[PDB]
This record gives structure tokens, C-alpha cells and sequence, in this order.
């Protein structure tokens, strides 16, 4: 529930108008969250959502090329991308330094990513780093090829974008409005082979080149 | 104290204020400017 | 560009301080957080420097 | 001292600033959301 | 109208230092006096007030 | 002089205008003359244009809603402000008794 | 909080790497000195890791993780040192922008 005070929106809305940039700010902030809970609900999240037998841990802590040739064997169909924090994309780096192996780039959305055996490394603060250690997801999307899909409700009412909707709620005898915003999300795994997870990764290893 | 939605001090940061032109308080009327014939 | 030499950044202050609630199943009719997006109230102004000969 | 021309201060009361939307440091590109198919 | 609900009222200052020279008679050839008009750098703002119910 | 319907007497050719809102304490009231325009720097009100709900310039109506009691709520807000431009715009003459009478033998 | 010191003073990959995780939203150039371009092209070829190049304006620029590194001869060498520089720009993507007076006269 967002709360603007009427006073604020009548005076101060020239050249920028009050209420469209709180509503702008709150719904970049409510689509952080989303982006969060795909990742770390307990219910629907990726990291919730993986079978035992398509988890697998690291051989000697850090993210080596061995590990990641291990996890594309478990989705070996038709990959799409992985997902790690930034951290562990840069121990990955070192490691790929280390054997002297570098790997291409390809740009999507803007940006560079660094791609492993044709499959992109795509970074996400969302992944979480605890004790030095974090996660490396491997997903195949699609429902044609029986992947992870995203879900959401059509034909809101009050709909911005698609699956979000704002309502205007009333004045609170104080002259302060207030509008709600929601979202509704969710996340389906068509098929199990389809997403699997590398745990253990260490982010604080260095080597030495004497 | 807890406020419930943003104060007017930080959102007067976003809006601009009307200037206007500086006033001079010399400023007379100058009636014998307006009376008299000009040749 | 800049239509008088003044430029003012302004800056979103605490953006961890809203609040957002997220189910994980079975919804509920608990009240909901009511929050708004805090300003800085002495952001910072860029003034153009000359070079000139 | 004696100034000889009028200052950028006394100026700068005449003049509007260029006002910014106000930024937001925790936004990020959201990769996950455009990788992603939605049903 | 105020477009934002803030008004700034801009006041000369000092307007007995712009110094003008006048010829009683015979002018000659000497230098002319040099000045400018100044303004107060804190002018009185004002800002509107709510009348509700 | 007549001026909106009414009679207004002059001094000097300026009309003298009443008004209940001007205070008188303890038989004492005020005189005040004051100089109107922005093109010759005098007194002028303020007002914000462009209201969500407005009725007239400077006052809005918005409805808020219903209260649990079938009862209806009406938010009515208006705006206004006094800039005087010259110090030399506005004057005040003080002491004013109101209450002394003449004598006619 | 955005400034780091070097490993062992030479400008390594995973200093490089470093930096990178600071300015991970989608960073836009590199900026050093000559020299610390050739410093670090030998310490490149020291790991066997040759990095690719790619053409802007007229020139070739080395990348590191697809992020061009451009020279200037105004970043100051101090003492046989000196520094490295990431940024992202742009106003869509709340970067690094320049500023300039429109409307001149003359």
C-alpha cells in the first residue's frame, strides 16, 4: 500500500508529477521482490524446486570448467543459460585463468556475458552468497521443449503491465490518498531434467604465479 | 516522529519555484515626464 | 545539456526502509505494510566550470 | 571587495535548475525476467 | 498563478550605489563612472497555504 | 462612488471599503491602505491553477468514500498566499477609536 | 568503496575481474594510460590468455570480458604507477553523463 499525501501531489507537481513517480519507484521496487521470490521462495523458487539427484557438489570447492562440464551433463538437453551471482562469475574467471582456457562473449539485453561451451553466465545479486559460498543454476526454458516457465493472471483489473494492476483506495481523514499495487507470480517446472543446481561454490580462492 | 508519506521538504526538490523580475523600489510614477511637450 | 548551469541529481534516501509483503502459500487477511519512497533533501547541484582563453 | 559586475550568486536567484528524476540505487537489469518464458 | 505553489519575490539591493554622472554645462573628456545593479541573494519566498475541511 | 453594487465613500478619491474581518479590541480598530498590480509592484494574491477536482480557481472537491455508517465524505481544500512586491505598497494607521461623539449646542 | 588496491602491483586478469564486480551492470569502457595498457597485455601473455580486439573509431582496442579498454595520455603515471578506470554511462541506465551549456553566443 503506497500512501501520498494530497497536499504534496496539489503543489509540488511541476514539471514532474508526484504520484507517477511513487508509483514508478514502487513498482521497480515490487519488481526486485519478483525477481527475489523466482529465485528464493520456498515454495516456487528455483533453488526449492530441484530434485536431490540433480545437485551436485563441487570436487575441490572452487567453480572449475570440470564442474560445469558435471552440471551440463544433468541438462544436457537443450541448455539455455546459467545463473550464479557475480562473485562467482568472477571465481570462475580466475579459474578458467588458471588453465588458460578463455572463454568467448556473446551480447544479449545490452550487456556482455561469458559463455561456457556455448551456453551464456548470466549474474544475479538475487543468488545468495553465505560463508563465502554460492549456487550455480543450469535451466532449459520453453514449453515446447517441457522446460521452466514463468506464470501469471491476465486481464486485470487496473492493469499497468501484464500481471500488475493499481487501485485507488480512498482518503484517510488525514487528506492522504493511498493506492494498491499488486502482483501475482508463480513458477512451473514442466519436467525435472530440465533445471538442475551446483552447490558449494567457494568465491575467495586465489592462486599464486611465481 | 514516523511519517506516513513524503514530507514537503524533500519533495519541493523536484518542483521549480516562480522568479520574478527583481522589483526596484526607487520606481516613481515620473508624472512630469508624462506632463510636459517634447520638441 | 543544461538550459542555466545548474544541474541537481535527485536521490532515493533508505530504499531499504519499503516495505513489501510476499506470500509463500495459503493467503491470509492480514493487514498489509503501508509505506512511501523518501527523498534527499540536500541533493547534490553540478555548476559548469569555464575553460576560456 | 569592490566588485566591478554582478555575482553568480545574486545571478543565480533568476534562474531554474535542471531537476532529475530521482534515482534509485538498488535497480538492477533483471536479467531472469527477459530469460525467462511466461504462461 | 503559482505553477508549483512556491513564489519568489527577486528585490534589488542598495539602489542608491548605481552612481550616474549628469553635465551642468561644457562637458569635457573625463572618464565616466562604471557600476551595476546588484540583487539580495535571499529573497523572501513564498509558499501556499491549505484552507480544507 | 459605486462599485459592485454598493456605495463606497472617497477621500481624496479613494473609495474606503469595509470589512467585518478587520479586528476592533477594546473600542480600537485599524486603517489600511494598500496599492494593488504586478506592472506597479504592488500587493497581489496567490493562487495554484490546474487542481485535481476543481471547481473554481484554487478550491477542488474530491469524494472519499463511505464510512461503515451509510455516511459519505467530501474533501474541500483551497490554497492561497500574499506577496507584497514593495515595502512602499501598504501602510497601516493604528489606534483608531471608534467610539468618540460630538457635541452640538 | 568503489576503489581497490592491486594484488602484487602489476594489473592482472582477476584484478581486472575485481573491478568488474563493482561496476557488474552492464559496464561500458575501460580507461588507463598507454603504458598500463602494454602492463598489462604482458601480464596477458604471461598466463597464455590472449584477450580479442574490437574496431571503434578508427582504432583497435583491447577487451577484457567484452569490455573494451581505451588509452589516454591524462590519466596520470606517478612513481611508475597508475590506475585503472571502469564506467558505465548513459541516463537510461543512471551512468556517467557530461554536461554543457546549449545556446551560446558565437
Amino acid at each position: 500500500l503506497l500512501d501520498v499525501h494530497t497536499r504534496v501531489s496539489d503543489l509540488y507537481s511541476s514539471p514532474h508529477d508526484q504520484v507517477t513517480q511513487q508509483l514508478r519507484l514502487t513498482i521497480e521496487t515490487i519488481k526486485e521482490r519478483q525477481e527475489y521470490e523466482l529465485v528464493n521462495n520456498p515454495e516456487y523458487g528455483l533453488l526449492a524446486q530441484a530434485t536431490p539427484e540433480q545437485t551436485i557438489q563441487t570436487l575441490a570447492g572452487a567453480p572449475t570448467p570440470d564442474d560445469l562440464d558435471a552440471l551440463i551433463t544433468k541438462v544436457w538437453k537443450t541448455p539455455a543459460f546459467f545463473l550464479t551471482h557475480p562473485l562467482g562469475v568472477a571465481a570462475f574467471g580466475r579459474e578458467c585463468t588458471y588453465r588458460g582456457v578463455p572463454p568467448p562473449t556473446v551480447s544479449m539485453y545490452g550487456a556482455q556475458f561469458i559463455t561456457w561451451r556455448g551456453i551464456p553466465i548470466v549474474p544475479s545479486d538475487k543468488v545468495p552468497v553465505e560463508d563465502g559460498t554460492t549456487k550455480f543454476v543450469l535451466v532449459r526454458t520453453g514449453e515446447e521443449r517441457q522446460g521452466v516457465v514463468g506464470l501469471f493472471q491476465p486481464g486485470l483489473v487496473g492493469e499497468q503491465a501484464p500481471g500488475l494492476s493499481v487501485r485507488f483506495t480512498g482518503i484517510n481523514r488525514s487528506a492522504i490518498a493511498s493506492y494498491l499495487v499488486t502482483l501475482y507470480t508463480s513458477l512451473a517446472v514442466l519436467t525435472d531434467d530440465a533445471l538442475a543446481v551446483l552447490d558449494g561454490v567457494a568465491v575467495d580462492q586465489f592462486h599464486e604465479y611465481q | 516522529n514516523e511519517s506516513q508519506a513524503l514530507g514537503d521538504l524533500a519533495a519541493r526538490q523536484l518542483a521549480n519555484a516562480t522568479k520574478t523580475v527583481p522589483q526596484l523600489s526607487t520606481i516613481t510614477p515620473r508624472f512630469l515626464l508624462h506632463l510636459l511637450s517634447w520638441v | 545539456p543544461v538550459e542555466a548551469g545548474i544541474y541537481r541529481v535527485n536521490r532515493v534516501v533508505n530504499p531499504d526502509r519499503v516495505a513489501i509483503h510476499s506470500e509463500a502459500g495459503a493467503g491470509t487477511e492480514e493487514p498489509l505494510p503501508e509505506t512511501y519512497v523518501d527523498y534527499e533533501t540536500h541533493p547534490r547541484e553540478y555548476t559548469l566550470r569555464s575553460i576560456s582563453t
